[PDB]
């Protein structure tokens, strides 16, 4: 990580369930002990159903992510729809080929009709795994017990870490469409 | 920069048949250069004899503190120390500086006047005792050393022997390294005699 | 080095190679590594050998004065405490890994002293550059209720893994058995398993083979 | 030599009128982690001082039992110390600044940034800042680690000089005060929300109030906000 | 590593070691310091090993080269030349090389060149180079002269090598010879230090301060 | 930082005879304190009669016997079957080693076989491409141990003729095959006591018009 | 340096300050620091002020002929994206650090842009050595539905947060406000709250005071 | 030039009369955290080899591909894929090896150690062992990281050398192995309880066993093991 | 810490309940990834009912409550029995003056028949803080309760750390007087 450079710190989480999938995460960015941005959005869409959580570097994330999107844009234009595993592909393809100058922490998130809510998560070293959540949870949660997990799951990072903090966003993948959902302090402080 | 091997040198100590051997090489040198072919690097205070390698101003000065010591302890004990108990009177000097020491690799070589018994012992600069039936050695060419000794000894070797074979470790490890050479001497100690020879090797 | 401690029914035992090296260089291939602190509490030392040595004495010199002060015999603890408060002292520059042993009127002790001053208590330990090849066969065949003989065997085992497996450690066993009730012995050489073979020549040199420039008698006598 | 371990952020305040303010959280940070939330930061010494201080915690506690025994010396062959020869703050802040200066002289310094606020026995107010370098400045306004960026160009908004302090009143400087803190709240990684705040007044004395949090904040904007640029969704 | 070479009336004397250390370590006495260009030239090695044997056994390719083109023997200045401007090439990536070209020609004489791996070449008459390079200086300048008989000369430089031989730690072994006339070098063969020592202290009165 | 060597230790020796020449090394393959394997063979048959070891970094070894072996191929291709002398190897090998002069290949090299003439040669490179023949050459970590041995019992070295007053040296001569094996095994047994990563096992190659040989001894596993 | 942007009602307003500073000097007391990219989309910038004009001119250029080529007004998102594409390309050796903000087709919009191309979004920014001044103010006055000259007040207030309590920052209050619907309006020196009062005395020296060695005409012309 | 970030511990083998044994943990670790626990480190080529990966483990995940993509590229325009001309441990070492060295020779090491096990086509066992230097070696027991140092020790009482194969079961070789796995277990603090198995028999051919727990471990002592020394209770 | 030395971890803990007091910890020590101790026993008497967790250096801690444990017995012969807020001062003491040569986090706990149980925690700096627990918890639990408490807690700690492991030790301290408690791997590890 670059001095000085604007880092997007570390509490994002996505989570299957029933229906889906739920993307999670705080807004907090900053520059040392600097809150250069408190109402960031580090949830980021690469395809109508396809999403991100970033972390680590801003505008290493950004570029990739912005990349990531151009490639999807690319291959639904001659292949149809990508899978959630192809953008992930994507996403590390860039993440391990980039190691040595990049600080990226990535977690993909997406909704297939046949596959249904996937979530794969892309640490530092640019190795991909898949998995049913990533940051007491159960398999085939309904939304309200799994949004419940990641505001209790977030509020608790935001508690402890400095480098967490703000408002909680969350994306919410269905077979229904896109719904974007948002926490605020007074709400998720007192649990 | 390496105290240990800037003026070089080496020191060999063998046992024998009622016998023991000890050998050094005669250079002083100030790293590249060679300074002196007369520095002798074995001392005897009474018939306990010392052989000292590494930095020459150590090697100067603890041949003079265990005279002194040896001498204060002859007048108090009302006779000559023996190797047995030198040995540890070096390894309680060296310790005494654990976090300053002498560097030096000094070798113990003698024979007890009471039960006659031939004794060697070498230190590392710190103190640590090796007792060895075979053989000790000491110097900047001391794997060349181990090699020829831990090949060329067998036991119980008599003193005529004994020269020989302590004479051949020396020169042939000793050509083989640059910071040793320029002379040697062998002492050839029995029980009430001590014969000292000066070898002929290559001055280079 | 390569040295274990075992604990066992009526006493404790401990053992250890004879290596002792310089570098890549075996400086010494019988050098005995267990140490007497009093009669029966005996010490296995790895690490830095001058300061083993240095340490085990002092404390041993120490311990002996107090047992003729207190009119009693040493206990394990006693050397445990003053051994761990002096390395402690010295912040880990005095390079002395222990491991130490004994029978003392209140039972059979076995404790492991690091460098840096920190003690640990178990029923068999290993320490060295051939701890871990040791440990893996303690924890392999280690038990409750071991008798004598079983600890002797485990032990020996133990430091062999040690020989043959690390580097730094080899030629022989050395071993020390505590018993309560009992005579401390100790066992110098208790296994020989790296025995030079003979060699295929005498390199013994014909006498005049080397060149001589001067003869002269030293002067011992006064 | 050290370095600091578990720290407490900014210490602001002000002079108003008839006396100062003075307020910090009630946190103690670990690096990054928000680990001691019951720590209280500002410390009263009589009914006429509140010293503020920053920086490493430990120190700030040698501090509090330094000031503490410092009470106590006072005291001593002493029937005047609940009135004429008790302490004032300009007493107790050249001890520390000595102390202060003397630490750091010594190349052991107490890691601290400390203001103290309060109000002499002829109503003059006082409102002072040592750090562990032992340097010494007073204003109007006095702020420790971000407050220093943040607080000080609101509250000087209020107080911009001398001339503009009697015309300040409590409950002008306490909203200023009260503000200052929400906005680090914001923007200061180190900071929380509950928080410690001191009045020492000429006329009412020392009124210290604890358990305050931040509030009338504004995160509705935030859901307007989407993406870094490009993203409409 | 010693290494000397000088003109004189009957043309160059060549006189090298053949110790070669790693540290404090021998690795060998046998080491063969002059390395045979071609018939007519000859180069010293000291610096790096590799460096020197390597690259001018390449010279000694270019010189046959020239000489099939040209149908002329190739100048000492030219050969010299060709390997100064190969190893200025590599300045900075840390060749490592001190030799002395040797040669004799119609239009030049007897010629030395000490050509050097930062770039260096001079013309000169007398030259050394290596650890125990004062060493052989010392001699060679207080008994140097031009009118010296290839007789002599072979002496002098044997004898300053082993002044180095003695003194210097990293030099010793043997002492290599060679004389290089217009019509080519001719090798005067390996002479043990160890032999020799004790011969030239008995015939010189040399090195009185050993014992003998 | 990523370092790109390592140290695999070993130690080899390389003997020429009259009508013969060796080429011995120990089969131990060590990191640091640990035993890789204890018989991993490092002295090979590359053909045409020629023996060779690179000792040291075993990646740098491997690589550099598998490109000299693919030489050696291709020699034959371009030059009808020619048989590859040894001083026509050394000098090829000269350029394999100093092709990477600013990337060396961390090895001490040693060829043996016959010369032209149908006597034993042994050829000695350093890292980057110096080489020498010789009669005698130890190469690796014990080089320094075997070494002065072999000066004073191969070449004789510092042994003058009995009752000369050492001004007749002990004349030069070949020794045979047998007596050469001898002092390899003595060689390596004596540095298998002394040094800690020489030990396990040690293998012969012995080259002679007839081709080559093989022979193994048992060493040390300590 | 202190740079702002507002967002509001119709549009959005950027406002900047007019120090440039070289260490502890002030080079520059009235430098513009706010940038046109196209007609309605300008560019405040903070950092190295050679890099912030240089990018914000090369981006600019390349808007313009792609303005030309598409037949359309530029947009701030492509503004946007050239800019953190080509910062990010040299990975914050160019150290300029931008407020983005304009009018196009699709709407209003603020931006912000790191030199290692990080972009932001949102209704009030602030960067540079006076942005935590200028956002103290920022956060206590700003609210949703400001107006034109509420929002230009907002700005200039922030503005001066930084001229007064940041020493990198001085001098005069820069602005520019972009609204839907209108021409962009550029407000050089909007507040002038440092000038310079008169000084005590005229320091203008009589004639001749300065010593000459020589004269000469210097020919400009052809 | 890189450094390691989500790394994978210990891998054990050995060679037994008819086969050989390999076996890894299921453990991703992240400095000292135990992160990801579902990682598969045993990968099979084939039905005849198995290459057991130690190190990085995006490195560990770019060399799975290469295997898989050379299974592809070796059934191309061959008839006797499934036969004659199939991969042998001995092609996907050599590979492998290549590509080790060349990646270090190019200064941009794949930060690994690699254990290949498996059977050849006339009924040779193969085992051996490549890292990030390019290093290789047989061995009748092979281990990476702290298997080296502590199971190496174990299995080499069952096959001390070449002449004790023969003699060595399958059943007392995964005994062996599997004690190994419980004893590094307890010592190795990047480690875990879960692992996978495999084993490559010339006659059952290739045996993979996943979701093996580490059991019959002892704990019991620890209860009577109080203070650090003098303490009593 | 000094390099090579024998390091104690983290995981530790003491939470108060209605009863007393609780002490909890792992019995992990190493040196680098090496486990020198798989049942360590972090949990040290200082006095009779005053107990304390050990962190950080091994040899740093144990030398630290060797000494305390000698004031503590000294001041016991001439003032009485002493509190659990003087053992406490008695480590700051030590822990705050020695800060620069030091790597020690302890947590002292104890019980009064006045003041129950208390529990006081001692970071790196030298700093002392009373609290109710130490590392959702309720204030005055069950033993019963509390022993769940810490050992759910540890049990994850160890779950995700490595510098964690072995068996979980716990000391119980109540007016009935101390009670020693232990749980194996088999029953933690599949909570
Ligand atoms: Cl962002
Ligand atoms: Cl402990
Ligand atoms: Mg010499
Ligand atoms: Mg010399
Ligand atoms: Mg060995
Ligand atoms: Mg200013
Ligand atoms: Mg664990």
């Amino acid at each position: 990580l670059k001095k000085g450079e604007v880092s997007l710190g570390t509490s994002i989480m996505a989570v299957t369930f029933k229906d889906g999938v739920i993307l999670g995460a705080d807004s907090r960015t900053t520059t040392g002990a600097y809150i250069a941005n408190r109402v960031t959005d580090k949830l980021t869409r690469v395809h109508d159903k396809i999403w991100c959580c970033r972390s680590g570097s801003a505008a290493d994330t950004q570029a990739i992510a912005d990349i990531v999107q151009y490639h999807l844009e690319l291959y639904t234009s001659q292949y149809g729809t990508p899978s959630t595993e192809t953008a992930a592909s994507v996403f590390k393809e860039l993440c391990y080929e980039n190691k040595d100058n990049l600080t990226a922490g990535i977690i993909v998130a997406g909704y297939d009709d046949k596959n249904k809510g996937e979530v794969y998560t892309i640490p530092l070293g640019g190795s991909v795994h898949k998995l049913p959540y990533a940051i007491n949870f159960r398999e085939n949660m309904s939304k309200e017990e799994t949004v419940d997990f990641i505001k209790h799951s977030l509020s608790q990072a935001i508690k402890w870490d400095g480098s967490s903090g703000g408002v909680i966003r969350m994306v919410v993948l269905t077979a229904a469409g896109v719904e974007r959902l948002i926490f605020y302090p007074d709400e998720y402080e007192q649990l | 920069s390496d105290p240990s091997s800037i003026n070089g040198g080496i020191v060999v100590a063998m046992t024998g048949k009622d016998c023991v051997a000890i050998a050094c090489d005669l250079r002083l040198g100030s790293q590249s250069l060679g300074v002196s072919n007369k520095f002798e690097k074995i001392f005897h205070y009474g018939h306990v004899f010392l052989g000292i390698t590494g930095l020459a101003t150590d090697v100067t000065t603890l041949n003079e503190m265990f005279r002194y010591k040896t001498n204060l302890y002859k007048l108090k004990e009302e006779r000559a120390i023996e190797p047995e108990t030198f040995t540890q009177l070096v390894s309680s000097s060296l310790y005494e500086r654990r976090f300053g020491p002498y560097f030096v690799g000094p070798v113990v070589a003698g024979i007890n006047s009471k039960s006659g018994k031939p004794f060697i012992a070498g230190f590392d600069l710190i103190g640590c005792i090796d007792e060895a039936k075979d053989f000790i050695v000491s110097g900047t060419a001391s794997d060349q050393l181990f090699g020829m000794c831990e090949s060329l000894y067998e036991p119980n070797l008599e003193p005529e022997d004994l020269f020989e074979t302590i004479s051949q470790a020396l020169l042939n490890a000793a050509d083989r390294d640059a910071l040793s050479g320029w002379g040697a001497v062998v002492y050839i100690i029995k029980k009430d005699e001590v014969v000292k020879r000066y070898l002929k090797m290559r001055q280079d | 080095t390569t040295i274990v401690g075992v604990k066992f029914n009526n006493g404790v035992v401990i053992a250890a190679d004879t290596r002792s090296t310089q570098g890549p260089i075996v400086a010494d291939k019988n050098c005995a590594k267990l140490h007497r602190i009093s009669p029966k509490i005996w010490c296995a030392g790895a690490g830095t050998a001058a300061d083993t040595e240095a340490v085990t004495q002092l404390i041993g010199s120490n311990i002996e004065l107090h047992s003729l002060y207190t009119s009693r015999e040493p206990r394990v603890v006693s050397a445990l405490q003053m051994l761990k408060q002096h390395l402690f002292k010295y912040q880990g520059h005095i390079g002395a890994y222990l491991i130490v042993a004994g029978v003392d009127p209140t039972g059979s002790h076995l404790f492991s002293i690091h460098a840096h001053g920190s003690t640990d208590v178990g029923y068999y330990l290993s320490l060295g550059s051939g701890s871990l090849a040791a440990m893996a066969v303690l924890e392999s065949h280690w038990k409750q209720d071991l008798t004598k003989e079983e600890a002797i065997k485990l032990a020996s085992d133990a430091i062999q893994a040690g020989i043959w497996n690390d580097l730094g450690s080899g030629s022989n066993v050395d071993v020390c058995v505590m018993e309560i009730g009992k005579d401390a012995e100790y066992l110098r050489n208790y296994l020989t398993p790296n025995v030079r073979e003979e060699k295929q020549k005498s390199y013994k040199f014909p006498r005049g083979t080397t060149a001589v420039l001067k003869e002269s008698i030293v002067n011992i006598c006064d | 030599t050290q370095q600091p371990i578990v720290t407490g952020t900014s210490v602001i305040s002000m002079k108003y009128d008839n006396g100062v303010i003075i307020a910090a959280d009630n946190l103690g940070s670990y690096g990054s982690l928000l680990r001691f939330n019951g720590v209280e930061r500002l410390i009263p010494v009589g009914d006429n001082t509140v010293v503020g201080i920053s920086g490493d915690i430990s120190d700030m506690q040698h501090i509090e039992r330094l000031l503490k025994d410092l009470v106590t010396e006072n005291a001593y062959d002493n029937p005047l110390a609940d009135a004429e020869e008790a302490l004032e703050p300009s007493y107790i802040f050249e001890y520390l600044a000595t102390v202060m200066y003397q630490r750091r002289s010594k190349m052991n310094p107490l890691w601290n940034a400390i203001i103290v606020a309060g109000v002499q026995s002829n109503g003059d107010q006082f409102l002072r800042y040592v750090n562990l370098l032992g340097v010494t400045y007073s204003s109007p306004t006095l702020a420790t680690g971000f407050g220093a960026h943040m607080a000080n160009p609101l509250l000087r908004k209020v107080v911009d000089r001398e001339s503009d302090i009697p015309k300040t009143t409590v409950q002008v400087a306490e909203e200023a005060i009260v503000n200052a803190m929400r906005v680090l709240y914001y923007r200061d990684a180190r900071s929380s929300r509950n928080f410690s705040l001191a009045i020492i007044d000429k006329n009412t004395g020392l009124t210290f109030k604890k358990n305050l949090q931040v509030e009338n904040m504004k995160w509705d904007f935030a859901k307007d906000i989407k993406g870094y640029g490009t993203q409409k969704i | 590593t010693t290494t000397l070479a000088f003109r004189f009336q009957g043309g160059i004397i060549v006189a090298v070691d053949s110790r070669a250390t790693a540290g404090n370590w021998v690795a060998s006495q046998t080491v063969k310091k002059v390395i045979e260009i071609n018939p007519f030239l000859l180069g010293t090695m000291a610096g790096g090993a590799a460096d020197c044997q390597f690259w001018e056994t390449w010279l000694g390719s270019q010189c046959r080269l020239h000489e099939l083109r040209e149908k002329e023997r190739i100048s000492v200045a030219a050969a010299s030349k060709i390997l100064s401007n190969l190893v200025y090439q590599y300045k900075g990536a840390g060749l490592s090389m001190g030799t002395m070209i040797c040669g004799y020609t119609r239009k030049e004489g007897p010629t030395i060149y000490y050509v050097d791996s930062d770039g260096t070449r001079l013309k000169g008459d007398i030259f050394c180079v290596g650890s125990g390079q004062t060493f052989a200086y010392g001699v060679l300048d207080s008994n140097y002269k031009w009118d010296l008989s290839v007789e002599d000369a072979l002496y002098l430089g044997k004898r300053s090598i082993l002044a180095a031989a003695h003194r210097d730690a990293y030099s010793g072994g043997s002492v290599n010879l060679y004389h290089v006339t217009e019509d080519g070098w001719i090798y005067h063969g390996n002479h043990d230090v160890g032999e020799l020592f004790w011969k030239v202290k008995e015939e010189e009165g040399s090195f009185n301060n050993v014992i003998g | 930082q990523f370092n790109p060597y390592g140290d695999n230790g070993g130690t080899i020796l390389g003997i020429a005879g009259e009508d013969f020449a060796v080429l011995a090394g120990d089969t131990r393959n060590i990191t640091d304190y640990s035993i890789n394997s204890r018989y991993e063979p490092k002295v090979f048959d590359c053909g045409d009669n020629i023996v060779m070891s690179a000792n040291g970094f075993a990646a740098d070894g491997d690589a550099l016997v598998k490109r000299f072996k693919n030489s050696v191929k291709w020699y034959h291709f371009d030059h009808n079957d020619k048989k590859l002398s040894i001083n026509s190897a050394a000098r090829n090998i000269q350029h394999l080693l100093y092709g990477k002069r600013f990337f060396p290949y961390y090895v001490h090299t040693i060829i043996a076989g016959l010369d032209e003439d149908g006597k034993g040669a042994v050829y000695s490179f350093d890292p980057v491409g110096s080489y020498e023949r010789e009669q005698c050459r130890a190469g690796g970590a014990a080089a320094s141990l075997i070494m002065p041995f072999l000066d004073n019992q191969v070449n004789f070295k510092n042994q003058y003729e009995p009752g000369t007053n050492g001004k007749v040296k002990k004349p030069l001569k070949y020794l045979s095959v047998e007596e050469v094996i001898k002092l390899v095994r003595d060689s390596f047994t004596s540095a298998t006591e002394r040094h800690i990563q020489v030990g396990d096992g040690l293998e012969i190659l012995i080259v002679t018009k007839d081709g080559v040989r093989k022979e193994f001894y048992e060493l040390k596993r300590d």
